[PDB]
């Protein structure tokens, strides 16, 4: 009874820096922020993306998305009602392809976000998401999606 | 020996990159006759004491495993004429099944020897054949205390 | 691709709807989410045919790849149009590249797989047990693209190697030792597995007790 | 594992990954590459430091509610990583075995398992004691530095511990 | 050995109107012709009882009637030195073992494992098979 | 049918053993992790194949039913050798009863 | 009476199921009989008990009656005889193979949940020039140029020349009536119609059954290179709403979740559901936008968690 | 493999000596050594194949 | 017919008198052939109580306490069986 209720296979997050959060009818996932760092943090002024996927749980909607805003004057340009049965792609994460070349309604609901606070990758930033139905507070990581690290200086010997 | 030599290989140490500190195996095991050893080490249900002050980390355990060990091995004859009494000049050997209890005492022994080293490879044995690693550390756990048991029944009856 | 994308959605409509939600995220006790698992992700998991899993217990084990090269691809695109992640890596032609995957050095890379990979897979590439019902399966049968999308994207209980751990040229390296492990004859006869206590013990107590003891019944008298 | 020229790099939180695993070892600026002879003879002292080595984690975002601290280790984590010996608590093998998606620590010489989510303290196997976890933080640059040594001895336990 | 085979010869007879008439009933009347399965396997039934009655025909032409085919036959005419019948063995054990080890290696995808049962099965079966032929030690 | 013994009595002790071993192996599909076969007692092809069912447990119900089936033919092998030759001096094979 | 005495059966929802079900009551009809008459039989030798009256006489010893025997070895042959009759005539009327339904629903049925196209609809009456999509059906063939070796191979395809992995055997549609784990899949149906339906199955061998029709199919992997009439006709649904339908097979470990519905509705209703359907909206969006419930109301994708016991 | 047939070849005479009961009243002393004599090749063992850092 | 009656006079050493007798182990006199049954049950015993304390560790499931459990139990209920029967006299 390895394979019991209690399974190791069916109780496993995915492997993506994104958390992911059922909160409310809809469902967040792979929610993130890109904002590359080439300090110790990110200076406060300095637009950061958020990502994420918003999922209709059920067909009876919540296609709102009203503000989703937290610390950091959080904007959606674009805002549009995806949601319905569906997937609402705010953004582009690093590997993200486009099916054409023309993008429809301009960006797809693109996420950003001016922090007015350092943020470091690594930690966890308090986003609350708000939706008709409800509110959920995810924490949401940042993530480097496809960038190599940087090139580290070389060490002087002492 | 000299065909085992050529046609089976021993410690291929060169896929064994050098010793380091930080890096490691899945397998790591020691030759067969300390596999009782590490399979004493891995079944031992992780039992330690905290005296003023001080540890008395679980791997104590083992060394006084190998002493009652070694010190019931190197004293075994005593411990046999203090029992049974024999202490009389024995030249004609006695066949295993005229000595029920000792059979069955030496059996167990040999199951208790068996189960500890395939404790150390119960890792492999979990990989190869397919049981869950606890699975494996506990029928070792159990077994260390049933399995002695049932074959020193079953070779008393056997010998009989 | 549209088409790709569109033979990705047909597949994934009809194979993994269960366990995946239609919009990827995952149902709840069943499956994860396949939002940013990326195409590297899902080449790996079906290529190596764990995907259509047909059981939830503590270890998804590798089988028949289900579907097609093309297939996998079809299913990769989709998932990364969806979310978007690691992608498969390739070369000029476009196939997904193997050849190109094999890194030069091959002692780095030995200290790579040693310092990571051998933790619990084994000192050349063998399996290795893990906590409960779970193991790390043996890299033999792993293409060099299959090595790195594992790398890349850790499939369960492995440990996600990021680009930035491992940046592709390490990524490369420990493909090539995995796979010159792999292929390696095991130099002085016969290599009984690669762990070597057990297996050596386990031969020594067979072949050699066996014949030390027949040759001793042949020579000696029984009384 | 550069054939001898910088065998240790500084590192950066953004390069380890949710669910990952990374060795990290205590590179000083003195420990410069190894480039020189004075070097990599103190690289050669890292490298081959018995509680030198460490596993630096990265719990999960998703997972991050489940994490259970230890005492006087409450702010040891930086963010979402955290670094435990990879040297075992017991008889001192590397831990380096690490299970995501169930973050159990397992070193494999005696197959014992220690929960990371919960500090890594043995949840199965001989292992009795938890493993040390080390203090970390960025320094200036965003490098992850460790925020002090471990409060305890980190090798394996002896007659004169935990006083 | 006549009526156990004429028991064969009956059931060989079934079979052989059983597997030609399901040969042309699948070969007509279904949606790919012959199923080639059951079809097949019918007439190697067939076979199987064929091989059994065809021998036990054989035998019987080369016997005499014995007591047991005999009605009104006394237990004295039976009366007499019966067959080696094998004592006490310990072998078939052993060969169920080596045969288990051998399938567990099948299933269990472990060559060495198959190849260990297999030179146990061949043990084993030359100690049963040799049990009752092994001379006496020459020293 | 008044006989001393079965036709072949090693095999038949053979058949035991074989049956009872391939029986364990079979049962053993629990102690795997995954478990025993998941498939239906009738095993249908494609929920059988590799891609379906991967676990060990549906491999060593396979081989632990090809040994029992295997002691279970030598069985039969056996008690129809035994029923044909080895019967009593007035025992015809119609005066043996029903049960044999 | 004949529900009781149906044991159990729904009463069924189409000519073939209700034919279907009077062969069922004739033929419980007919085994009561004999299992009332053997059961008697057997009870009333059991009256025959060793009375202490009867002082050492043992019974007749008769055994050996040819003519009884006779009588009870022909008898039997009657009775199965006449079953097999109305068998025979019953399963006539349940492949008619009308080369014009009304509507031909696609149920292509995959790993724990379902999917149904609506191939074709075809209204004697006069309307719908409705048809299936099929530009999706790809094949997998393999025919490269060459394998690894250098030369010669140049393999084909493991099976006929192409690759398992094909999947050409199954057919799209383009209103895909897909049922989700959290969400049932609602066949809807018109009602009054003669029904195709044209069985695939995706990944396994499984089971298609809707209880109220009194019948069921095996939708296998590949029906055509089985020799199997995947496709099978019904040739009315008098009865409306919705009727449960059960994956009557194995399937894999959710084998039990694999329950789907049928919506039968009125052949309106039907109209206006293929209508608003045809417009990109969901299954539930079409049924209520007829005024219907959206979600299943025989059964519901209940909890995807393991059990009750699992700790959420 | 002559380190692990000795070791094999000493625990199989252990194991006859002792079922046989040859270390009765004349030949104590003689088990005493062979055991000490096997712990020292068990323990050899050890430093034979940890000669080799590896 | 290639065999010879043996006959070994078999230095013995207690006085084999308390104990086992032939009847029940045929071989009595050619060596230890009797355990007592005083250690059978205080080895049984302890065996069940190794089994119970095991359960105190570090194991967060309890599949294992309960397998643990179960065994010691079985145990348990052997020697006291046969304690029982030996007491009444191997009765019932
Ligand atoms: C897959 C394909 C592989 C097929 C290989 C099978 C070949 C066997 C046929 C040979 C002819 C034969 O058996 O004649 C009986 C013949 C007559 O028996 P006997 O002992 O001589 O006569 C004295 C009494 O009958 C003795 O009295 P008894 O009471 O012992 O009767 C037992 C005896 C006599 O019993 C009979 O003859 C009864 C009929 C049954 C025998 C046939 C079954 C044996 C094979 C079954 C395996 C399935 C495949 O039969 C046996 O010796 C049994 C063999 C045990 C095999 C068990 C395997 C598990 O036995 C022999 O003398 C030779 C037998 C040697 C068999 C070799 C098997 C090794 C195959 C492994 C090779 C690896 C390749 C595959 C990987
Ligand atoms: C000889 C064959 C046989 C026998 C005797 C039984 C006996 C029983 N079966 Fe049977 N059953 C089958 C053969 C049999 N079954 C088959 C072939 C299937 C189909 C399998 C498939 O679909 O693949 C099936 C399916 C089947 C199902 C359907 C499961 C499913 O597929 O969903 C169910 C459900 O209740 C069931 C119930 C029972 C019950 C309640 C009994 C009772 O008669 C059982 C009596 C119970 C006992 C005798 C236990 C009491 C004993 C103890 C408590 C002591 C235990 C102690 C130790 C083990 C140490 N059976
Ligand atoms: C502490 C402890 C012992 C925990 C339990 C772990 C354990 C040993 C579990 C049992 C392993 C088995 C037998 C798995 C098969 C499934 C199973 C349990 C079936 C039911 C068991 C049962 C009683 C069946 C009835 C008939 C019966 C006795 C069947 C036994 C089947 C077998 C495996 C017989 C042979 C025994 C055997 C050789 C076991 C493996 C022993 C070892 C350590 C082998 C080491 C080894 C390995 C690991 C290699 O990879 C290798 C690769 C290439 C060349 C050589 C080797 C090699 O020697
Ligand atoms: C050992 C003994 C007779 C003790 C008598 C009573 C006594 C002195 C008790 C006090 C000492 C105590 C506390 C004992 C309990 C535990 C114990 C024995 C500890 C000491 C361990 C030790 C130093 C020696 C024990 C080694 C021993 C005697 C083993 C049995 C030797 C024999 C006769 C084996 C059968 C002969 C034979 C054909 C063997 C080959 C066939 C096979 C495969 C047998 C099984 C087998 C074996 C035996 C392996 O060693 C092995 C190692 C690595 C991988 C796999 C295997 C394996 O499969
Ligand atoms: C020579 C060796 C002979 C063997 C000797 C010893 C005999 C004593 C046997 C004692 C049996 C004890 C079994 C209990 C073991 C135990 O306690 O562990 C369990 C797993 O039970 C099991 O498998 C049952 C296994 C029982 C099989 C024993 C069969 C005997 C075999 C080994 C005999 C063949 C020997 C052949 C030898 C060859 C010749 C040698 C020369 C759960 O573990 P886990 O896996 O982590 O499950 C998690 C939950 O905990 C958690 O709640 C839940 O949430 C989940 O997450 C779940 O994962
Ligand atoms: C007096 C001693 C006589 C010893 C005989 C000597 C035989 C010489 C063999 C020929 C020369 C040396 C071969 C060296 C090349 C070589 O090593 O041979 C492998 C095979 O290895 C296997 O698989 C096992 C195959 C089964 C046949 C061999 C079994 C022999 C055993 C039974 C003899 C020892 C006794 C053990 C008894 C234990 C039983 C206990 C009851 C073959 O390649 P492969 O098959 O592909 O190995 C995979 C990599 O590819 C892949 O990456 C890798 O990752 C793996 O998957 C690897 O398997
Ligand atoms: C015959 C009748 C025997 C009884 C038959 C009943 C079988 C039902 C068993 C499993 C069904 C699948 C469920 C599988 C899930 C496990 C259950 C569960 O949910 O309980 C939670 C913990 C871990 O969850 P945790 O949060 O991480 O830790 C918690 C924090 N304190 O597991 C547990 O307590 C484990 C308890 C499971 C019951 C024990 C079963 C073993 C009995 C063996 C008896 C054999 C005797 C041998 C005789 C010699
Ligand atoms: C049954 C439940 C299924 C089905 C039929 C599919 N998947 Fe998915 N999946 C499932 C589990 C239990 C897990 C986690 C453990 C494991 O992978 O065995 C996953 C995971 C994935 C992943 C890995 C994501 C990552 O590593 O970040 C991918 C890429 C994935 N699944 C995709 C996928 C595809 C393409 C499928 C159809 C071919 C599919 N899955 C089916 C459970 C199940
Ligand atoms: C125990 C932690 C762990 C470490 C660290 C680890 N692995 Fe793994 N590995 C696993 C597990 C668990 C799997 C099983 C994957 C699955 O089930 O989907 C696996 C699978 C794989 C596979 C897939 C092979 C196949 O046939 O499916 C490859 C290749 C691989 N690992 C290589 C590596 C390499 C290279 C490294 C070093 C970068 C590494 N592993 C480090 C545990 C680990
Ligand atoms: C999931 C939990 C719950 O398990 C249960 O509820 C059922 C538990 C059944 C009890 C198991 C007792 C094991 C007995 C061992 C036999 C004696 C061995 C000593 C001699 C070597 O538990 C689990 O985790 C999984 C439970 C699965 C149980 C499967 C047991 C299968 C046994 C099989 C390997 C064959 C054993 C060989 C027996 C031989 C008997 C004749 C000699
Ligand atoms: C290796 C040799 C092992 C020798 C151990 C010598 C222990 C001395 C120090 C014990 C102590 O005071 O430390 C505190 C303790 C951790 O907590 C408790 O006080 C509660 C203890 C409850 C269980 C006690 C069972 C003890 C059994 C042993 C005495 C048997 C040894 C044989
Ligand atoms: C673990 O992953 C599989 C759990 C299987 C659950 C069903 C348990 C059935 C137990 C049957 C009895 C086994 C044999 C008992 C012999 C003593
Ligand atoms: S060496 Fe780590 S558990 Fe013992």
């Amino acid at each position: 009874c390895s394979a019991g209720q209690i399974s190791q296979t069916t109780t496993q997050e995915p492997a993506v820096n994104g958390v992911n959060a059922q909160a409310g009818q809809v469902s967040l996932r792979n929610v993130h922020l890109r904002a590359p760092q080439q300090t110790d943090y990110v200076e406060p002024g300095t637009t950061v993306e958020l990502l994420f996927v918003a999922a209709n749980d059920s067909t009876e909607s919540n296609k709102l998305k009203s503000i989703t805003s937290d610390v950091g004057e959080v904007t959606l340009t674009g805002d549009s009602t995806v949601p319905a049965d569906g997937v609402l792609i705010v953004g582009e994460p690093d590997g993200q392809i486009q099916a054409v070349e023309n993008a429809e309604a301009a960006d797809a609901v693109t996420a950003e976000v001016e922090l007015t606070k350092p943020i470091t990758n690594g930690l966890l930033y308090d986003f609350t998401f708000t939706f008709e139905d409800g509110e959920t507070t995810v924490a949401v990581p940042i993530s480097a999606g496809e960038q190599p690290r940087r090139p580290v200086p070389p060490a002087g010997p002492g | 020996l000299g065909l085992m030599g050529g046609l089976l290989t021993i410690n291929p140490i060169w896929n064994l990159g050098p010793y380091k500190p930080s890096q490691v195996s899945a397998g790591s095991q020691p030759d067969f006759y300390m596999m009782w050893t590490d399979g004493l080490i891995r079944l031992w249900p992780a039992w330690e004491f905290y005296p003023f002050g001080h540890t008395i980390p679980q791997g104590v355990w083992v060394a006084v495993g190998m002493g009652l060990v070694f010190a019931l091995l190197i004293a075994y004859p005593f411990i046999e004429k203090k029992v049974t009494g024999d202490d009389a000049h024995h030249n004609l050997l006695q066949r295993p099944r005229d000595v029920p209890v000792r059979t069955a005492i030496g059996s167990m022994a040999i199951a208790l020897y068996l189960l500890l080293t395939f404790a150390c490879m119960n890792d492999i044995i979990a990989l190869k054949f397919h049981i869950s690693l606890n699975a494996t550390t506990w029928i070792g756990r159990i077994g260390m205390v049933v399995l002695p048991a049932i074959v020193y029944f079953v070779a008393y009856r056997w010998a009989i | 691709q549209s088409a790709l994308l569109r033979t990705g959605k047909q597949l994934f409509e009809t194979s993994c709807v269960s366990c995946h939600g239609a919009n990827l995220q995952g149902v709840p006790d069943r499956g994860p989410s396949l939002i940013g698992t990326g195409e590297a992700a899902v080449y790996f998991q079906v290529s190596t045919g764990r995907m259509p899993a047909m059981r939830g217990e503590a270890q998804a084990p590798s089988k028949p790849p289900h579907f097609d090269e093309s297939q996998i691809d079809a299913l990769g695109a989709y998932v990364q149009a969806n979310g978007g992640g690691p992608t498969v890596p390739r070369d000029d032609h476009g196939a997904v590249a193997q050849e190109s995957l094999i890194g030069g050095d091959v002692a780095r890379g030995g200290d790579l797989f040693r310092l990571n990979c051998a933790s619990c897979h084994n000192f050349t590439g063998k399996g290795g047990a893990l906590s409960s019902g779970k193991y790390a399966p043996d890299l033999g049968d792993a293409n060099p693209a299959q090595i790195y999308t594992a790398m890349l994207t850790g499939p369960q209980n492995m440990p996600k190697f990021s680009d930035r751990q491992l940046t592709p040229d390490e990524k490369r390296d420990i493909v090539a030792y995995v796979r010159e492990s792999a292929e390696t004859p095991s130099y002085g006869g016969y290599g009984l597995g690669g762990f070597g206590p057990a297996p050596e013990g386990m031969a020594m107590w067979i072949i050699g007790m066996v014949a030390a003891i027949g040759v001793a019944m042949w020579i000696g008298s029984r009384a | 594992g550069r054939p001898g020229e910088s065998p240790f790099v500084k590192m950066r939180p953004e390069d380890i990954d949710a669910g990952g695993m990374e060795t990290v070892f205590p590179w000083r600026e003195s420990d410069g590459d190894g480039t020189t002879v004075e070097s990599e003879h103190k690289l050669t002292e890292i490298a081959m430091g018995v509680r030198n080595p460490v596993m630096l984690i990265r719990i999960k975002p998703a997972d991050m509610h489940r994490v259970i601290k230890r005492k006087g280790q409450e702010s040891f984590n930086f963010g979402e990583l955290f670094a435990y010996t990879k040297v075992c608590s017991h008889l001192g093998c590397p831990s380096s075995l690490y299970e995501q998606q169930t973050y159990r620590i397992l070193c494999p010489c005696h197959q014992s398992q220690f929960d990371a989510l919960e500090f890594a303290k043995p949840i199965f196997g001989p292992a009795a004691r938890a493993l040390a976890q080390l203090p970390i933080t960025i320094d200036e640059d965003g490098y992850l530095v460790a925020n002090g040594d471990f409060v305890e001895p980190v090798g394996p336990a002896f007659w004169e511990r935990k006083s | 050995m006549h009526i156990e085979a004429r028991l064969f010869e009956i059931l060989t007879a079934f079979f052989a109107l059983a597997a030609v008439v399901y040969a042309v009933l699948t070969a007509m009347f279904a949606t790919g012709g012959v199923e080639w399965a059951g079809t097949t396997a019918l007439v190697l039934t067939t076979g199987l009882t064929l091989i059994t009655g065809t021998f036990f025909r054989f035998v019987a032409r080369r016997l005499d009637t014995r007591p047991e085919d005999y009605e009104d036959a006394e237990i004295s005419d039976g009366a007499g030195e019966l067959g080696f019948f094998a004592p006490h063995s310990w072998w078939p054990i052993l060969i169920s073992l080596s045969f288990s080890t051998a399938a567990v290696g099948a299933a269990l995808w472990l060559p060495w494992l198959i190849a260990a049962g297999v030179a146990f099965v061949i043990t084993s079966v030359c100690g049963l098979v040799f049990e009752y032929y092994w001379g006496p030690e020459k020293h | 049918i008044g006989a001393p013994d079965v036709a072949f009595p090693r095999l038949n002790a053979l058949s035991f053993w074989l049956f009872l071993f391939g029986a364990l192996i079979a049962i053993a599909g629990f102690i795997t992790p995954g478990g025993a076969a998941d498939f239906g007692w009738t095993a249908y092809s494609p929920l059988t194949d590799a891609i379906h069912s991967p676990g060990a447990g549906g491999d060593l119900w396979i081989m632990g039913l090809a040994v029992g089936g295997l002691g279970t033919i030598l069985g039969g092998v056996n008690m129809i050798t035994t029923v044909v030759c080895m019967r009593a001096p007035g025992m015809t094979m119609f005066r043996m009863p029903i049960f044999t | 009476w004949s529900d009781a005495l149906a044991l159990g059966w729904p009463t069924g929802i189409t000519p073939e199921a209700k034919l279907n079900r009077e062969l069922w009551i004739g033929s419980v009809i007919a085994s009561f009989a004999v299992g009332a008459i053997v059961w008697g039989l057997i009870f009333w030798t059991s009256a025959f008990h060793r009375k202490k009256a009867t002082d050492t006489e043992l019974p007749r010893q008769f055994g050996y009656n040819m003519p009884l025997e006779l009588t009870l070895t022909v008898i039997p042959f009657l009775i199965i005889s006449v079953l097999f009759y109305f068998t025979v005539v019953v399963q006539e009327r349940m492949m008619h193979k009308d080369p014009n339904p009304e509507v031909v629903i696609d149920v292509t049925a995959f790993q724990w949940n379902w999917k149904f196209g609506y191939q074709k609809i075809a209204f004697a009456d006069g309307s719908f020039d409705y048809d299936g999509a099929d530009p999706e059906r790809k094949e997998a063939m393999t025919s490269r140029p060459e394998g690894k070796d250098e030369h010669g191979i140049e393999k084909v395809g493991p099976i006929r020349g192409m690759t398992p992995e094909d999947r050409t055997y199954l057919n799209f549609d383009k209103i895909e009536t897909l049922g989700t784990s959290s969400e049932i899949p609602v066949l809807v149906l018109p009602a009054g119609k003669r029904i195709e339906f044209v069985l695939n199955s995706a990944d396994v061998i499984h089971g298609f059954w809707v209880p109220e029709f009194l019948f069921k199919r095996d939708v296998l992997p590949e029906p055509k290179a089985n020799n199997s009439d995947n496709v099978f006709q019904v040739s009315e649904i008098q009865q409306t709403g919705a009727f449960v339908g059960r994956c009557t097979e194995m399937c894999g470990t959710f084998h039990a979740m694999m329950n789907f519905e049928v919506r039968v509705v009125e052949p309106n209703d039907f109209k206006a559901y293929i209508d608003q359907r045809n417009a990109g909206k969901t299954n539930a969006e079409a049924l209520a936008a007829i005024n219907q419930p959206p979600l299943a109301i025989t059964t519901e994708p209940f909890e995807s968690r393991r059990g009750e016991l699992v700790p959420q | 493999w002559a380190a692990l047939m000795f070791a094999a070849s000493i625990m199989v005479h252990l194991a006859r000596i002792f079922f046989t009961g040859a270390f009765r009243r004349p030949r104590e002393a003689n088990w005493v050594i062979g055991s000490l004599l096997l712990i020292l090749a068990m323990f050899e063992g050890f430093f034979g194949y940890s000669l080799p850092d590896d | 017919m290639s065999s010879t009656q043996d006959r070994s006079q078999l230095d013995p050493e207690v006085e084999r008198h308390t104990g086992v007798d032939v009847e029940d182990v045929p071989s009595a006199e050619w060596g230890w052939s009797h355990m007592p049954i005083g250690v059978m049950h205080i080895g049984g015993l302890l065996s069940a109580a190794f089994l119970l304390v095991m359960m105190r560790g570090n194991h967060v499931g309890h599949v294992e306490d309960w397998f643990l459990i179960g065994f010691a139990a079985v145990i348990v209920a052997l020697v006291g069986r046969n304690w029982w029967l030996r007491r009444r006299g191997w009765i019932r």
